[PDB]
């Protein structure tokens, strides 16, 4: 029921999902990243931290 | 315009596995659409469709369980509802859980009933007994005493009793009658010997008996127990029978919902699942004109899907063999199923169903041509269609029936071919049809043309009617003038009909399959099939055997009774024909300059034979090698492809001497069961007639059926098809195909 212009804009619009998850994927993966880094980074910084405190 | 099969895509469709499960759903419905297996060397376990297979095995088997049940309390299950509607959504799997548990349910109250029936029974035992009166059916309590008498000499006096109404014992499982005599002893060795007894023997013992006030108290908290034990019976019951019925009716829309989901999982699992992304691509075979209504049942069924995955189908260059896909309706599956019989044409074949709706019925008639039996059969057939609807949506265990009602449109022309046929042929069982058109002769006029009382010799001699008197003659208007009915050389004049006109059918109803032959060979442009095929097979089958045919029709024509001495016999001229036998004199021709007419005829015939014999391997190797192809088999190939034909067209036209031989041997059979049998019914006594006829036709009747209505007409059934499939379709309808199974929902009733 679909012209070859119709074939080619359905894989265009099947690529863009692609392409969406790529980018959906992506995004979530450098938030986890950034969750990751601020928590070690808490985590690291009160260690310490508190170590020096306790010097003092 | 020829029917063919179905234009096939072999198409490819891509989509996202979300829009995939519920796209299959929607497609499904659709039932127009067959999938095909993208990885046939992958098992269950490897399409990972098999968890949902095997909780839609689990749910199967468990609602079947509880079906049993169902059906055994008579729920109506009416299965008009709901059903069609086929959701799927994944929470299905935890309503497949509950109905896990319902059945569940019962089984525990099933099981608590036995046990409180026991309960019940034991009771109501100690019930009437209240050594001891207890339950038995007398059975070896005449010689439960003598065994007594036998281990001591009966130290104490027997209980006796009687059960009015006895209770239906627990282990007979039904009411019997019950007697007791038990003894008591007061020996500790003799009682354990009556212990070990009254084991072994058919009674009722383990009363815990009490001579105190207390004992009598004891029994009525019994009754009271008793009491309280079957009204909660009576209440578990109750819940069980209520729950049933109303699980009835879900279980009839739930066992389609299930066969549904595990047709889609398993139809999933027919396909290749792609590793990098939850997508799936599969490829399906679908009719080309309804490849439209394809896409709008997959655009419902994704939009239905949250991703709204595109969902696009496109076609692929088909290159391997299409199934072979016939559309078919109420009335004409069945014609299309005897022929698939046979065999699946081949890809864009021409069908030839449309064909055999008319010519098989037709040339069953020819076979069957009995207007008595041809109004039984019409009636049986239209019984079936006006039950249709009470015989379909019901179960017919037993395939014979199951197999006369799916041809009862088969049937029903059958029989209303073989009305017309047998009022042609002038027979009702074995009675002719005078419609006061009888004209063939004037009797009258036969005693006047040199026959005076010829009545007096007549006591002992027949006498013919003469042909050409002057006074007789004319055509019956239709069908054969009733007076050969009752003639002694019936078996004469109407015999050499048949045999001619079984020969005159036969010839032109192979040449039809014949001409069919030219349509599809130019359909796949085969110029070869034709230039060396066709053309020298038809004018090799029309001049031996339509030759044959006109000059049948000839001899009717052309010679009367003025020439009946000396009348060319059509068979001899036909074998002298093919030999070259041209006598000097011995048989007269038929027309002047007959004899070069049958010789050019036959040098024809054998200058044919080249032509498909091997002059098509011959140019074929003279355009490979222009070009530049297995020759030698090819040449053998075609060589086959002659002989068979050739052959085969002196067998096939003999072949149809089965019409003939079917219908002289079915009025043969109506004779001698008539003669031999309802002519004894009738009598010069008037009462002993009227009551005789009355049984003998009742047997008649019996064996009518048995021997001519059924059995016959199997034989004329089987007989007229085998022509079909033999003559017929191997003169055109060749190779090979697969049967169109595409995915649909049509398992409803099962």
């Amino acid at each position: 029921a679909l012209s070859d212009a119709d074939v080619q804009k359905q894989i265009k619009h099947m690529m863009a999902f692609i392409e969406q998850e790529a980018n959906e994927k992506a995004e979530e993966i450098d938030a986890k990243a950034e969750e990751e880094f601020n928590i070690e980074k808490g985590r690291l910084v009160q260690t310490q931290r508190l170590k020096i405190m306790e010097y003092y | 315009e020829l029917f063919r099969s179905e234009e096939m895509t072999l198409a490819q469709l891509f989509l996202q596995s979300e829009a995939a499960y519920c796209c299959v759903s929607e497609l499904e419905e659709l039932g127009k659409v067959q999938f095909r297996d993208l990885n046939p060397d992958v098992n269950v376990f490897q399409r990972k469709f098999v968890n949902e297979v095997r909780r839609c095995e689990e749910m199967d088997r468990k609602l079947r369980f509880v079906e049993k049940e169902i059906r055994k309390a008579n729920i109506p299950i009416m299965d008009t509802g709901e059903n069609p509607e086929v959701p799927f959504p994944r929470d299905m799997i935890d309503l497949e859980a509950n109905f896990e548990k319902i059945e569940n349910e019962l089984k525990e109250i099933n099981t608590n009933q036995e046990a409180l029936k026991r309960n019940f029974l034991e009771l109501t035992e100690l019930k009437f007994i209240l050594f001891v009166a207890g339950v038995i059916n007398r059975e070896r309590i005449p010689t439960f005493e003598r065994m007594l008498w036998r281990v001591c000499r009966g130290n104490v006096f027997l209980r006796q009793a009687e059960i009015e109404n006895p209770l239906e014992d627990p282990v007979t499982g039904d009411y019997v009658h019950k007697s007791v005599f038990i003894i008591f002893f007061q020996g500790d060795q003799l009682k354990n010997r009556v212990k070990k007894i009254c084991e072994g023997f058919r009674a009722s013992l383990y009363p815990c008996p009490e001579t105190p006030q207390e004992r009598k108290e004891m029994a009525s908290g019994v009754n009271t127990r008793i009491d309280d034990l079957q009204m909660v019976l009576n209440q578990t019951e109750d819940h069980r029978q209520r729950v049933l019925q109303a699980a009835a009716k879900n279980i009839r829309v739930w066992f389609i919902k299930v066969r549904k989901m595990k047709a889609i999982y398993h139809t999933l699992n027919l396909c290749n699942i792609d590793v990098t992304q939850k997508c799936l691509i599969a490829e399906v075979w679908c009719p080309v004109t309804d490849l439209d209504s394809i896409q709008f049942a997959l655009r419902r069924g994704t939009e239905h899907s949250g991703s709204t995955v595109p969902s696009i189908l496109n076609r692929m260059q088909t290159n391997q063999t299409p199934p072979t896909y016939n559309k078919t309706n109420k009335f004409t599956h069945g014609f299309q199923n005897i022929v698939d019989a046979y065999g699946i044409g081949t890809y864009r074949e021409i069908n030839p169903a449309p064909y055999t709706v008319i010519t098989f019925p037709f040339l069953f008639a020819v076979m069957f041509g009995d207007f008595g039996h041809g109004i039984l059969m019409t009636l049986f057939a239209v019984w079936m269609v006006l039950r249709e609807s009470r015989i379909l949506s019901q179960k017919n265990e037993n395939e014979m029936f199951s197999m006369v009602f799916s041809g009862r449109y088969i049937i029903l022309l059958m029989g209303l071919f073989s009305i017309y046929t047998g009022l042609i042929y002038n027979d009702c069982f074995s009675k002719s049809l005078n419609i006061f058109g009888s004209s063939w002769s004037v009797r009258p006029m036969f005693t006047i043309g040199n026959w005076t009382e010829e009545t007096l010799l007549g006591s002992s001699v027949l006498q013919l009617n003469p042909a050409i008197p002057g006074v007789f003659g004319g055509p019956y208007p239709f069908g054969i003038d009733p007076i050969w009915n009752i003639a002694t050389n019936k078996l004469t004049f109407l015999n050499s009909f048949k045999m001619k006109m079984s020969v005159i059918l036969g010839i032109i109803h192979m040449l039809f399959g014949v001409s069919l032959s030219l349509f599809n060979h130019i359909y796949f442009k085969k110029p070869l099939n034709i230039y060396f095929g066709f053309i020298p097979e038809i004018i090799f089958m029309s001049s031996l055997f339509g030759y044959l045919v006109i000059l049948i029709f000839y001899k009717w024509t052309a010679y009367d009774a003025h020439s009946s001495r000396n009348a060319p016999s059509l068979l001899i001229h036909f074998i002298n024909m093919f030999l070259f036998s041209y006598p000097e004199s011995g048989n007269a021709m038929l027309y002047s300059g007959q004899k070069g007419i049958q010789c050019f005829l036959i040098v024809v015939a054998m200058l044919c034979v080249p032509w498909m014999l091997l002059f098509k391997p011959l140019i074929l190797r003279h355009q490979y090698l222009r070009k530049k192809f297995d020759f030698g088999d090819t040449m053998v190939h075609q060589a086959i492809h002659t002989i068979e034909y050739c052959l085969g067209c002196i067998s096939n036209t003999a072949s149809y001497l089965r019409l003939w031989a079917l219908s002289l041997a079915h009025a043969q059979l109506s004779e001698v069961l008539w003669t031999m049998v309802i002519h004894i019914g009738l009598h010069v006594r008037s009462l002993a007639g009227g009551l005789g006829l009355f049984f003998i036709f009742a047997a008649f009747a019996t064996l009518t059926v048995a021997i001519l209505l059924i059995m016959e007409g199997l034989s004329a059934f089987l007989h007229a098809l085998r022509l079909h499939w033999v003559e017929f379709q191997n003169k055109f309808y060749t190779g090979t195909g697969f049967k169109f199974l595409p995915f649909s929902f049509e398992h409803i009733r099962e």
